[PDB]
RNA sequence: GGGGAGGUUUGGCACCUCGAUGUCGGCUCGUCGCAUCCUGGGGCUGAAGAAGGUCCCAAGGGUUGGGCUGUUCGCCCAUUAAAGCGGCACGCGAGCUGGGUUCAGAACGUCGUGAGACAGUUCGGUCUCUAUCCGCCACGGGCGCAGGAGGCUUGAGGGGGGCUCUUCCUAGUACGAGAGGACCGGAAGGGACGCACCUCUGGUUUCCCAGCUGUCCCUCCAGGGGCAUAAGCUGGGUAGCCAUGUGCGGAAGGGAUAACCGCUGAAAGCAUCUAAGCGGGAAGCCCGCCCCAAGAUGAGGCCUCCCACGGCGUCAAGCCGGUAAGGACCCGGGAAGACUACCCGGUGGAUGGGCCGGGGGUGUAAGCGCCGCGAGGCGUUGAGCCGACCGGUCCCAAUCGUCCGAGGUCU
RNA sequence: ACCGGAGCGCUGUCUCGGCGAGGGACCCGGUGAAAUUGAACUGGCCGUGAAGAUGCGGCCUACCCGUGGCAGGACGAAAAGA
RNA sequence: GUGCAAGAGCACUCAGGCGCGCGGGAGAACCCUCGCCAAGGAACUCUGCAAGUUGGCCCCGUAACUUCGGGAGAAGGGGUGC
RNA sequence: CAGUGGAGGCCCGAACCGGUGGGGGAUGCAAACCCCUCGGAUGAGCUGGGGCUAGGAGUGAAAAGCUAACCGAGCCCGGAGA
């Protein structure tokens, strides 16, 4: 309401570039020891258990 | 590389040992090697250990006296090799490290705050005349 | 450190007792003043009828400072009180017998008859 | 900057001390307790302290502990059991492991404080 | 034009004959000649210099075939002299002789994001009287309508530290050649344990 | 006029926006004995600079005046 | 008495803006002009020397602290090499201040019968967390660089810096009756500033150690904890981060050149630095030193590593899985860091954590013995405790694994 | 708790800043506004134009998209100028 | 309730009731709130604005002036635990 | 003079009442708030409940202040599509 203030509606074109790297990304995960499960990294896992 | 600290370590050779013991809390004077005019010299400096600044080499140490009025307080390096003897001459109960209140109350007060630490008194006038008794036979 | 508003205890018998720093002379713009240095300094009390009165405005040197002086040999020194010594401009003191010891920098300043006057040339 | 330091706490003082106390607590009581990545690694250096300080046995170390633990039955427990189960294995009285779950609402990465064995 | 790598091992003082002296301890291991570079084989004179031991297995890279092309232990760093080809197949501490005075180079630390008070040295503001907003702003930074912009390069809060710096007319103190050490005038960019180059400075 | 510098500056006094920025404001010194006056009575600079050497001059007049009949 | 320049002042028009272009000073940050205050170079002098006057060339850098007032301005104080004048909405309030001016209250003087009025004075009086675009300071992502990849570099171009004083030697000589007092060259110390560092000096160090009051509590005595801040208070403090602390820079040297001195030399038999030509000569111009930099789409260079189509495209240009060198994800962490990026390490391991040795900080723990009616003291003791700094050791944790990624156009 | 002058004491008001504490800023997960808004593909200088240019002229410069931060301009917002 | 001269003040704590309806990390500039500092001590600045110095109690002591009550807590100083 | 006695728009200082100076807040926690500081504090004191006074009128230790969050003449309907 102040001083800051938006000189003019941005384009809808200029508005999706900004969300260019706004893109998510996959997680990563492994095939585990026990089941074929994809466990993350460095990580134990519900229904499969660990060991030491 | 594994060796940061015996480095630095190395250089240090300009060690010495022919220093005596001194704690926080007890008089010492020390004899300098102080240039003149353009000679040497050796001006002594009678006065009490305020600080001990211990770092390895280079380890400081503070000493502050009555002159004329005026407390002055000296700064030396312990192993500067300008520092041709320095003598023990009383000390006492330490109680504390660094004693800078001292400096607020220079009096008779002072004597009274700083008792004798007749342990290292033993400890040190025992040990001088013994060890002298065995050096000699 | 001396600076101009500084108060100075006067070691010698100019009859001054105080004096607060005017300007540091020295460089164009100097902006401390440690021992060895002289001074322009207004003098702000003294003894009835000494040899130089109040508002006398005065040129003076540091003999002794607060603020620790680094020696070249690792050493230091370091005083209880910031005071110095009204001078000539032949940089003689105007005064004879000045008490209160000094440092060994006045030496390597010309003012021999300063640290000859003074008795604990430390 | 200035993280030339060593480790790095949440909260004020009183309270994240109190908070390793009693993570400690809590831990020599269940040995096996779930919590936040980071707690857990800082929760780790305290307690293989008290581990290795009660694998003394001066009631000075005794008191010296109490300072942290308040439980007189818990410490007792602590030079009983839980000291000798670790004797000659000097250091790493514990363990830390990562979790795959997730704190709901807040996203929070869960792990594991395992007393080693 | 003598060169030399080393690292910031740390920082003490000596004693000349009879006054204090500040002195930075360098560490000038040897350093293997990699390749000479000539102005027929490139269009400069230079040598590329090693340093550190490596673990021949994180050497897997091609630079295996680099270092086998000169024979000689894989290095962890390699940079070059400038106007400097000197003998044999490595050099030494012994190439400088107390005295002569140096330029080193290295990576000043690294402070961040830094405040602009903190980097050029501003002034910031009041600390009582004004708003307690400026306490350490900038202030003001242009004009009006004209010019209307912003002189490039303008001193702005932002990164800094933490790069190429060189300090310059360090004299060389006593260098122990019986342990690669080297000693220099204290003052030296770079943390202790950073990689910094050893050069002749220019008194004339 | 070869002894006589004038010197002109923002008024002192209220007029708004203007005594801010239109200075008007006007004091002269005759060099040879360091004397000066000033005015700013009048929103016109120049009618101050009239008058205020109007004065410079009297006031000086009357110096000589005093000393030559002081002789 | 005459002719211009400049666009800093007052003034004259009233052309954009009254559905708003915040107005004086101060602060902060500056940049540009030269008609130059200083330093550097030079002609003339009523220039002996020094010092000075005046004019010319010259922005590279420099241009102090304080008293009075809201002041700009100005006077004064101490000093200085000098304490330059001006543009930039009299730079700068979506950066600050609000003392002034310019609302409401009050008063004096003063004008008015009055209500009221004042380039007259006086006391008081709300300054608006969120930056979309350009601009600027910093840091990433994506592609491009006619093959993929790792490591090291070239420097077109751009940036930073650029100041100066004083004392001594040559020499108390040249000059001068005397007082004074040299250029030239060399040495040394200093001021302000800038870059880097923690060795020393000295700051902080938020729980590193110790002491202290009141209170509640574990457990009655000791002993210990919580709270009294977001440390309860006090005394002291490594690492880190720091200036008051240590280090180093301005240049030297090369080249062209400004005013200016000079050589040769006409037109014009003489003469002249000039029209042909040539040499000297500024803190300034180019290079030289430090930093950035191949998005230098004009995408550079050197060293090194991998290399075949295996199935469709009749052709031109492509598509798809496996791949190689090599890269990425994940993890432990880092004087690197907002996030990201950069860097090290990942069992073939000392990366962090733990433990131990050391440095360092604190300054004689606990418990028991003894002296004293007691508060306490003494011994055991430089004990006990103990973050960051230096190093050791696989006890714990960096387990395992996965994806990407040339098969390289034409003459 | 009125306005002015001076002095003593004591101090980060200042020379001149430094370090540290915590609550926000920054990253991740959850929820999710506002004023404003002709349309936008929104560079610098010198001129230029109703006289202060991203948009006209000439010239120089500049791969595409962001994140953090500063406020010079968009005669920025706000209120149909007091 | 205990302690501080007393007190409904302050500190901690009974009985009782709460941890305030977004959290997790990171430990940049910058802002809020806060603690500290060498040497100097108002040079800051429209003004010591802000901050800090002093502080409770007991005893000694206390000027000009005065409407004789005041000025007085003038100023200045000593004591304070067990 | 001593003792007694306990007056005061007296003093210090919480509750309570009030806002001096600074800071934060400024699409706020809040259409007047928060923190530090500061005035009165047996008196022209503050406060609850019940009552009366109103628009050119009230009330006012007097500012043109207040009279239901903007009072140099309240608010709502109407003349009124002035
Ligand atoms: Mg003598
Ligand atoms: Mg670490
Ligand atoms: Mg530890
Ligand atoms: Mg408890
Ligand atoms: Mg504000
Ligand atoms: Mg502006
Ligand atoms: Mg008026
Ligand atoms: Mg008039
Ligand atoms: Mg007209
Ligand atoms: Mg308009
Ligand atoms: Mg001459
Ligand atoms: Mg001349
Ligand atoms: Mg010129
Ligand atoms: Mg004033
Ligand atoms: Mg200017
Ligand atoms: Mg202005
Ligand atoms: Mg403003
Ligand atoms: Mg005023
Ligand atoms: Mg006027
Ligand atoms: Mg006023
Ligand atoms: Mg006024
Ligand atoms: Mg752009
Ligand atoms: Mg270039
Ligand atoms: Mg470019
Ligand atoms: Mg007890
Ligand atoms: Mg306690
Ligand atoms: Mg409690
Ligand atoms: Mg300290
Ligand atoms: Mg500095
Ligand atoms: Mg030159
Ligand atoms: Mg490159
Ligand atoms: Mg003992
Ligand atoms: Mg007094
Ligand atoms: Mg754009
Ligand atoms: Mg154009
Ligand atoms: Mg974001
Ligand atoms: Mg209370
Ligand atoms: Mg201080
Ligand atoms: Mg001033
Ligand atoms: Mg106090
Ligand atoms: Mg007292
Ligand atoms: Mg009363
Ligand atoms: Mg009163
Ligand atoms: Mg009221
Ligand atoms: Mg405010
Ligand atoms: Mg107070
Ligand atoms: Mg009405
Ligand atoms: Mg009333
Ligand atoms: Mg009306
Ligand atoms: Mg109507
Ligand atoms: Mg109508
Ligand atoms: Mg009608």
């Amino acid at each position: 309401a102040k001083h800051p203030v938006p000189k003019k509606k941005t384009s809808k074109a200029r508005r999706d570039a900004r969300r260019s790297h706004h893109a998510l990304t996959p997680p990563i995960l492994v095939p585990c020891p026990e089941c074929k499960a994809m466990k993350p990294p460095h990580t134990v896992c519900p229904e499969c258990g660990y060991y030491a | 590389m594994n060796r940061g600290a015996l480095i630095k370590l190395v250089e240090s050779r300009y060690v010495r040992t022919d220093l005596p013991e001194f704690r926080p809390g007890d008089t010492v004077r020390v004899s300098y090697k102080v240039k003149e005019g353009n000679r040497t010299r050796i001006q002594d400096f009678e006065g009490i250990v305020i600080r001990i600044r211990r770092n390895g080499f280079n380890t400081t140490f503070t000493v502050r006296k009555v002159s004329y009025g005026v407390g002055v307080e000296r700064i030396f390096p312990l192993h500067s090799p300008l520092i041709q003897k320095i003598d023990i001459v009383q000390r006492g109960r330490a109680r504390r490290a660094k004693l800078y209140f001292i400096r607020n109350l220079s009096d008779r007060e002072i004597r009274r705050k700083l008792r004798a630490d007749r342990k290292r008194i033993d400890k040190d006038r025992a040990a001088e005349r013994a060890a002298k008794e065995e050096v000699q036979k | 450190m001396i600076q101009p508003q500084t108060y100075l205890e006067v070691a010698d018998n100019t009859g001054a007792r105080k004096i607060m720093c005017i300007r540091v002379l020295k460089g164009s713009n100097a902006k401390y003043a440690t021992v060895g240095d002289v001074i322009v300094a207004s003098v702000k009390e003294a003894i009835p009828r000494g040899a130089v009165k109040e508002g006398d405005v005065v040129k003076a040197v540091v003999v002794r400072t607060k603020k620790e002086v680094k020696r070249p040999d690792g050493s230091a020194i370091r005083f209880d009180d910031n005071a110095a010594v009204i001078i000539n401009n032949q940089l003689e003191p105007r005064g004879t017998r000045v008490f209160g010891p000094v440092a060994r920098e006045l030496r390597e300043k010309g003012f021999m008859k300063i640290v000859s006057l003074a008795p604990e040339v430390l | 900057r200035h993280l030339k330091s060593g480790r790095k706490l949440n909260r004020h003082s009183s309270h994240r001390l109190a908070l390793y106390r009693n993570q400690a607590k809590s831990l020599l009581t269940h040995g096996r307790i779930t919590t936040t990545v980071p707690k857990a690694k800082e929760l780790r250096g305290f307690v293989d302290h008290l581990i290795h300080l009660a694998k003394r046995g001066d009631l000075h170390a005794r008191r010296l502990v109490l300072r942290d633990l308040q439980d007189v039955k818990l410490v007792r427990k602590l030079f009983d059991e839980i000291a000798p189960r670790y004797r000659d294995r000097q250091g790493g009285y514990t363990r830390v492991l990562k979790l795959a779950e997730r704190r709901r609402g807040d996203g929070a990465p869960l792990a594991l404080v395992e007393l080693v064995e | 034009m003598k060169g030399i790598l080393g690292v910031k091992v740390g920082m003490t003082r000596i004693f000349r004959d009879d006054r204090a002296v500040p002195v930075t301890v360098i560490l000038a291991g040897p350093c293997p000649v990699v390749q000479r570079r000539t102005p027929e084989k490139d269009g400069y004179t230079a040598v590329q210099l090693g340093f550190l031991p490596q673990n021949p297995k994180r050497v897997n890279r091609p630079l295996k075939g680099h270092f086998a092309k000169a024979g000689v232990e894989p290095v962890r760093i390699l940079r070059e002299i400038r106007d400097f080809n000197p003998e044999g197949d490595t050099v030494t501490v012994e190439i400088f002789k107390p005295g002569e005075r140096v330029d080193v180079t290295g990576t000043s630390k690294g402070r961040g994001f830094a405040g602009v008070m903190k980097r050029w040295n501003f002034a910031g503001g009041p600390d009582s009287h004004g708003a307690h907003k400026i306490h350490r702003h900038p202030g003001s930074i242009g004009n009006r309508k004209t010019p209307g912009r912003v002189y490039k390069g303008k001193k702005m809060a932002g990164h800094y530290g933490a790069e190429r710096v060189t300090v310059m007319n360090l004299e060389v103190v006593d260098v122990i050649p019986e342990e690669n050490l080297l000693l220099v005038k204290g003052a030296v960019p770079g943390p202790n344990g950073g990689l910094v180059i050893v050069r002749e400075t220019k008194k004339a | 006029m070869d002894e006589i510098r004038i010197d002109v500056m923002r008024a002192s006094g209220p007029g708004g926006q203007g005594v801010n920025t239109t200075d008007s404001a006007v004091r002269v010194v005759h060099l040879p004995t360091g004397i000066m006056v000033t005015c700013q009575d009048s929103r016109s600079q120049i009618k101050n600079r009239e008058k205020a050497l109007m004065i410079l001059r009297s006031r000086l007049l009357e110096m000589k005046r005093a000393e030559e009949a002081e002789r």
